């Protein structure tokens, strides 16, 4: 005698209100892969240790070694990458259901969740795809595009240039939904405005189009445009998510374990002229061997995402 | 008879297109059975009952056609006058000893005497008006109405004799044969656990451990030798103190009646039932009171009210069983004594599977200071109107209460067993003294349970019948349902209690993880509900072809709310052709009756209730920069928005033949069940998000024959003689499922759900090890098998590089636990006034993985144990053909590889036995007391009867066990028998 | 407040039937206090002799 | 925090009397009734307590009293039990006299 078809399970957190939905997109942010330290191994920045457990997890990624590593070695986060873009998305499917909020949370909240996913195809794209500028890049399948939250379907890779396509719609969406326009410096890792114009900055440059990238990069510095002068603080960094350089502090780029197990070096090092103060901040003491350790991450408070010697870096480039 | 009740509709035999099995109710067809579950075995073809426990109230697990789901709903639905019940789901778990709490079912609620028919739809074309609770099948229970006329009182008086539980085949060691065992493994090296047991005690105290060793008997002291002897003659009966014979008591008075314009009909019932174990008991009284008036020419209101209240006394067991009679009857020492020689107390250190004896265990101690006592009430009220619009056009609407709470109450003194486990499980490490201190108070435990399952339906279908030109009928009818169920438990728990003074002892627990280990105060909550529209049709053609079809929309909130699979029709299309009646074939009707052949098709569903469409997920405290505190949500479960009911594709074909004025009756049915979209658990694509979660995506098949003959052998004034056999064969078969990569047991894909894979042995080796097979098919030892590598040498550090792939082909497929061959033989002989009703079963084809009756590396010699430790291979006894008793002396490798890996020792192919058993279910002989004398006592009709049930078991053998349906689990009690003597007066 | 009652009854020679249902919402003067009420009522009277 | 009462009240009641009417010379009525009942009366009560409670969640916390009286103020567990029987013998006697 009595059916609505409408009831909600007691016993576990179902996210229905503002606060859920944030709860949930924050668990999100938390779990994004710092692959991009990873892939800078791959670079001509790094020296892993001449210790044994130090090497075999990072040699091979370091020695260019794609076939055959040690199984024994590190491995790039496609589970993470795809889970935080599933909650993303998640997140995304649930606008117009969003419950206790105001309208300018919900949409921030939903906008946040579109640059995210945004962010996340870009990261992935980037680590597992050809270079956009490079001569037949464009419709070469790089990685399988996450836009839904189904789990009965298998995903096949999409060409660059769908990727591409996608980033930058994501980043539409999200700058006609995101609204806030600065954070706390507790809860700075999440996206505003100005994390919108640098993002879609970046991918412009990625890209090419040098015009977009330059537009963003204006429009970030017009907004923002302060720096940390190093010749007054010789040890200031500008990554510290409390400068007043950082625009988002989402991805402590470099984790513990890869910062303890990698010099810089020499050569890297000799690339720095005398008079730079980079010198003498970045990096510790010197080695015997001439390669010096770094102090710009391995804790969590050396999270950077953007911030605007990134963006001056960019405009100047394009 | 010549209408079947489907719960929604009355269908006409001769156009019935569908399968179904009908069991009219009464004495002379089911016995003097109190569940009416219990009355069912061997009865309906297709229909395999299997007893779960020999326990009062303990419900009985049915299969319709096989099992038709992997983790969903497995029982069939149960229909009380159109308004299907709830709570009569069978729990299923893993530990043994949960048999000792089993819950009832409401079946369990529903007097027998109250019921005229039992109706079981088994195919797609009766079962999918049901929509998305029809892949397991439909039992309609028709109860009992009163018939228009005179007043009709019944009173059935039942009084039953339960024989004492023989435990003589379990073949247990008397005090003789124990000592000499426990002699002989204190002479050997076997050092697992020796300083258990009665000998060992014995010479310890004395200092004697060491010279017994190594000098032998004549090593003791004469001191040490009469308390051994002592120990030999002291011969202790266990199936005595444990186990009782009954007298089980039955009451039932019915009176019915109606006229013109109302039908009554009123039932009381109360029955005493006792179990073989002591203290165990079971009460049940209920009340019905039906009662249907005739308002006016159309409309016509019915209230019928079934009221019950069930009291269930029982012991209490701990969470693994070391108190549990049933199956401390074969650990309880031949020559232990409970009582001294000053009638004190005497504990039983050695009740535990473990290296520890400061538990004591005394059973009558734990008999007088433990209780588990439940009391369930239980109630269903159906009202019922119906409107004759027309003669050809009529409405039904039906109301349906269905409340059930049941309050359970545990209770264990401080002075018991059950106790004194819990006070040792609160063993925790003081971080400020150095020492193991326990957190739960000094005192008794009463724990407390109470849950309720509720469920509320209504249900309104219209019908049209019209008939065309005198050859063509039609029949419509379109409906619709509403249904809401709740399920609420509480338990709550307080120690330090005292039994008399009512006060408890607060608790301060070291963690929250010790809190949630003793849960003090916990609620749980869930909530249903289903909206269904469904439609029936069916076409009858010159009385000769019936098409016959029906279609079903399910809705609720255990669905996902995805556009694409949100309302997808559950249909069936049937087809019935009577041959008997064709013009070409009526030369051959001097006789035959009957020759129609029905074939249906339809999709049927599953609803998998324990799963969910939800993000179900967990709060956490974590952060992404130094400093603040942000609340965090972690995804336990993923959102599944496709979430839907498991489909199950049935093809159906039938035959009915009737001979000779119903002389032979024969019904054959050949069904193909193939289910998709099962609810397991499947390994996604690393891009769904999750490496694994449970969705719509395995597969099953179930197909066989179910044969109901039934043969009027003797038709004479006097005598008469009928046969009924009914045969079912199913062949299950799991088609496409995922394991876990670690899992080291073959995969039931390919195999029935209860596939039982086991390790073929050859036999033993010249050192008593177990010889395995190789893949060439040679004999090989553990060491060859597994490849073990021990390069430290120090024994217990040895590893193999057979990967679980790999260990899955060491084992071999035997069979199946669920017998494929079922059904039953009953036979009834008729002479004057003296009636005869041998109601026998099979379940044949069979398999069942036994517990080994000792283990070869953990043998307790504290515990009582089989007869067979003594066919074992011994160096003094090298004929023997069980696994030795083995050490880490000989081959450390070997016997470390066994430690850590106590599967494969169970897994063996010698502890797997054939499933085979006939059991003469029911052997009644009634006497019909003649008209005159009845007529001189003033009663319409009289009668007396004399009835056995389970008196004989035969077929395989069940060596070691008390029963072939108790050779899985022993901590429940085995199937008793009874002696029945019955009075009916009307 | 709702109330409903339907209260069916009779009788013949040997055997008197009653049978009554009902079911009342009501709700206090107070925002968020209510009570409801179902009920049944089955009476048969038989003469057995 | 979350509160749970259970309380159950059972009786059962028999009774078993004999009428005897009789009329002496159409003035005279005697009326004698003899009866006997027994009765039986049980009150169950249980309550639970839980803090800590999360009504979405239903999970609760532990509670650490500081004292056994601290821990009747505020308690988690209580069970109360009352049974009683009742047999009674009656009897009544009418006589009426010329109306």
């Amino acid at each position: 005698c009595d059916s609505y078809l409408d009831i909600r399970p007691v016993g576990s957190v179902i996210p229905q209100t503002a606060e859920e939905y944030r709860a949930l997109l924050a668990r999100a942010y938390l779990n994004v892969p710092n692959d991009r330290g990873l892939a800078c191994l791959r670079s001509d920045e790094m020296l892993v240790n001449d210790n044994e457990y130090d090497r075999n997890s990072y040699g091979d990624i370091e020695r260019w070694n794609d076939v055959s590593p040690f199984p024994g070695t590190s491995q790039f986060t496609w589970s993470n990458f795809y889970n935080v873009l599933f909650i993303a998305n998640q997140v995304i499917e649930s606008q117009k259901e969003i419950t206790e909020g105001t309208p300018e949370v919900v949409n921030q909240l939903v906008g946040e969740a579109h640059l995210l996913r945004a962010y996340l195809h870009f990261v992935l794209v980037n680590l597992h795809g050809q270079p956009y500028t490079k001569s037949g890049a464009l419709n070469s399948k790089s990685i399988p595009l996450k836009l839904d939250t189904d789990l009965e379907k298998t995903l096949g890779r999409n060409t660059v240039e769908e990727v591409y396509t996608s980033i930058l719609s994501d980043i539409e969406h999200a700058r006609e939904l995101i609204n806030k326009e600065k954070w706390e410096t507790v809860f700075s890792y999440r996206f505003n405005v100005l994390s919108v114009d640098a993002l879609q900055s970046r991918v412009s440059l990625y890209m090419g189009a040098w015009p977009k990238c330059l537009e963003s990069a204006e429009a970030v510095l017009a907004k923002k445009s302060v720096l940390v002068d190093m010749n007054e603080t010789p040890l200031a960094l500008p990554n510290h998510f409390e400068s007043v350089e950082s625009i988002t502090a989402l991805e402590q780029v470099m984790g513990s374990s890869v910062n303890n197990a990698v010099w810089v070096p020499a050569t890297f090092l000799a690339l720095y002229q005398e008079g730079d103060k980079r010198l003498a901040a970045y990096f510790a003491a010197p080695d015997e061997n001439g390669n010096r350790k770094s102090s710009k991450g391995g804790k969590r408070e050396f999270s950077c995402t953007f911030r605007v010697g990134e963006l001056y870096l960019n405009a100047a480039e394009a | 008879d010549a209408v079947v009740v489907t719960g929604y509709q009355t269908v006409e035999r001769r156009k019935l297109t569908a399968a179904v099995g009908k069991l009219n109710i009464s004495d002379e067809t089911i016995g003097a059975v109190k569940s009416i579950d219990q009355a069912l075995a061997g009865q309906i073809a297709g229909l395999s009952v299997t007893s779960t426990s020999g326990a009062p109230g303990a419900p009985a697990k049915i299969r319709i056609r096989g099992t038709s789901s992997l983790n969903g709903t497995q029982d069939p639905l149960w229909v009380l006058d159109g308004i299907p019940l709830e709570g009569t789901d069978v729990p299923q778990s893993n530990v043994l000893n949960d048999v000792s709490n089993i819950q009832q079912s409401s079946i369990a609620g529903l007097n027998p005497a109250d019921i005229e028919n039992i109706t079981v739809l088994k195919d797609a074309a009766a079962t999918a008006i049901y929509g998305a609770r029809a892949a397991n099948g439909v039992i309609v229970i028709t109860t009992k109405k009163g018939k228009v006329g005179k007043p009709v009182i019944n009173f059935s008086s039942k009084f039953t004799y339960m024989p004492t539980l023989s435990t003589n085949r379990l073949n247990m060691l008397n005090s003789q044969e124990k000592v000499d065992l426990e002699l002989e493994l204190l002479r050997s090296n076997f050092a697992y656990g020796d300083n258990k047991g009665g000998v060992s005690k014995i010479i310890s105290g004395y200092g004697l451990t060491d010279a017994y060793k190594k000098g032998g008997w004549s090593a003791l002291t004469p001191e040490a030798q009469t308390d051994i002897s002592r120990l030999r003659n002291t011969e202790t009966d266990w199936g005595d103190i444990l186990f009782r014979d009954a007298f089980n008591q039955e009451y039932s008075l019915s009176l019915s009646g109606g006229n013109e314009r109302v039908t009554y009909y009123t039932s009381i019932g109360y029955y005493q039932e006792n179990g073989n174990v002591k203290g165990v008991g079971l009460d049940r009284l209920n009340i019905v009171a039906k009662t249907s008036y005739k308002v006016n020419r159309m409309l016509k209101f019915g209230v019928s009210l079934f009221v019950n209240r069930r009291n269930n006394k029982t012991y209490l067991t701990d969470t693994y069983g070391l108190v549990n009679p049933v199956y401390y009857s074969r650990k309880a020492n031949p020559y232990y004594q409970p009582f001294d020689a000053n009638g004190n107390y005497v504990y039983d250190f050695d009740v535990q599977n473990n290296s520890d004896t400061d538990l004591g265990f005394n059973i009558f101690e734990e008999r007088k200071n433990t209780s588990n006592e439940e009391t369930i009430n239980a109630l269903s009220s159906i009202f019922d109107a119906e409107l004759r619009f027309n003669d050809k056009l009529k409405f039904t609407t039906q109301l349906g209460l269905q409340l059930d709470k049941a309050s359970k109450e545990q209770i264990a003194d401080k002075e018991s067993f059950s106790m004194r486990i819990i006070r040792k499980n609160s063993k925790y490490w003081d971080s400020a003294s150095q020492s193991n201190k326990y957190f739960i108070p000094d005192g008794g435990v009463h724990k407390a349970y109470e849950n309720t399952n509720s469920q509320i339906t209504w249900k309104a279908m219209g019908e049209y019948r019209d008939s065309f030109n005198d050859i063509h009928e039609l029949e419509v009818m379109v409906g619709t349902e509403l249904r809401k169920t709740w399920y609420e438990t509480l338990f709550s728990a307080g120690y330090g209690f005292d039994r008399q003074t009512l006060t408890t002892k607060p608790v301060v627990f070291p963690d929250e993880d010790r809190a949630r280990q003793f849960p003090l105060h916990q609620k749980t909550y869930k909530e249903n509900a289903y909206v269904s529209f469904f439609s029936t049709a069916s076409y009858s053609l010159m009385n000769r072809y019936t098409f016959g079809g029906s279609i079903r929309f399910d809705g609720s909130d255990l669905f996902g709310v995805d556009k694409k699979y949100r309302y997808l029709p559950l249909y069936s299309v049937s087809g019935l052709w009577r041959l008997s009646n064709e013009p070409f074939m009526q030369g051959t009707r001097k006789w035959m009756d009957n020759l129609a052949f029905r074939v249906s098709y339809g999709i049927q569903g599953n609803i998998d209730k324990n799963t969910s469409p939800f993000l179900l997920g967990k709060y956490i405290v974590d952060n992404i920069l130094p400093g603040g505190s942000e609340h965090m949500i972690d995804i336990n479960s993923a959102p599944n928005k496709k979430l839907r009911w498991e489909k199950t594709q049935s093809v159906n074909v039938g035959l009915d033949f009737s001979v000779l004025n119903q002389a032979l009756n024969l019904s054959v049915d050949y069904y193909y069940r193939k289910g998709t979209d099962l609810i397991g658990k499947q390994m996604l694509p690393l891009e769904t998000g999750f490496v694994s979660t449970n969705i719509n995506w395995a597969s099953m098949v179930n197909k066989g024959v179910e044969v109901s003959l039934s043969t009027r052998n003797v038709a004479t004034k006097n005598f008469s003689w009928y046969t009924n056999l009914n045969f079912a064969y199913n062949n299950n078969k799991v088609l496409r499922e995922a394991i876990p990569e670690a899992q080291t047991i073959p995969g039931r894909e390919g195999y029935p759900v209860d596939a039982i894979f086991a390790i073929k042995t050859a036999g033993l080796d010249e050192e008593g090890y177990p010889l395995f097979y190789d893949k060439e098919g040679k004999k090989v030892t553990l060491k060859e098998l597994y490849r073990l590598q021990d390069p430290f040498g120090l024994g217990f550090t040895v590893n193999s590089d057979v990967t679980p792939a790999e260990e899955r082909s060491f084992y071999s497929y035997i069979g199946s636990q669920d017998t494929p061959y079922t059904g039953g033989l009953i036979n009834t002989f008729s002479y004057k006034n003296w009636e005869l009703t041998a109601n026998l079963s099979f379940n044949l084809g069979g398999y069942v993985r036994t517990t080994p009756s000792y283990n070869f590396i953990n043998f307790d010699r504290g515990q009582n144990v089989n007869s067979d430790i003594l066919d074992r291979w011994t160096p003094e006894n090298t004929d023997g053909r069980l696994p030795a008793l083995i050490t880490s002396e000989k081959r450390a490798d070997e016997y470390y590889w066994y430690d850590q890996k106590s599967e494969i020792y169970k897994n063996l192919d010698i502890w797997v036995k054939k499933l085979n058993y006939f059991r003469l279910q029911n052997l009644r002989l009634g006497y019909r007391l003649p008209e005159k004398m009845t007529k001189s006592l003033g009663m319409g009709s009289a009668s007396v009867a004399i009835e056995g049930r389970n008196l004989l078991v035969f077929g395989s053998s069940y060596k070691n066990f008390l029963d072939p349906e108790s050779m899985y689990n022993p901590y429940a009690p085995p199937i008793p028998k009874s002696i029945t003597f019955s009075l009916n007066l009307n």
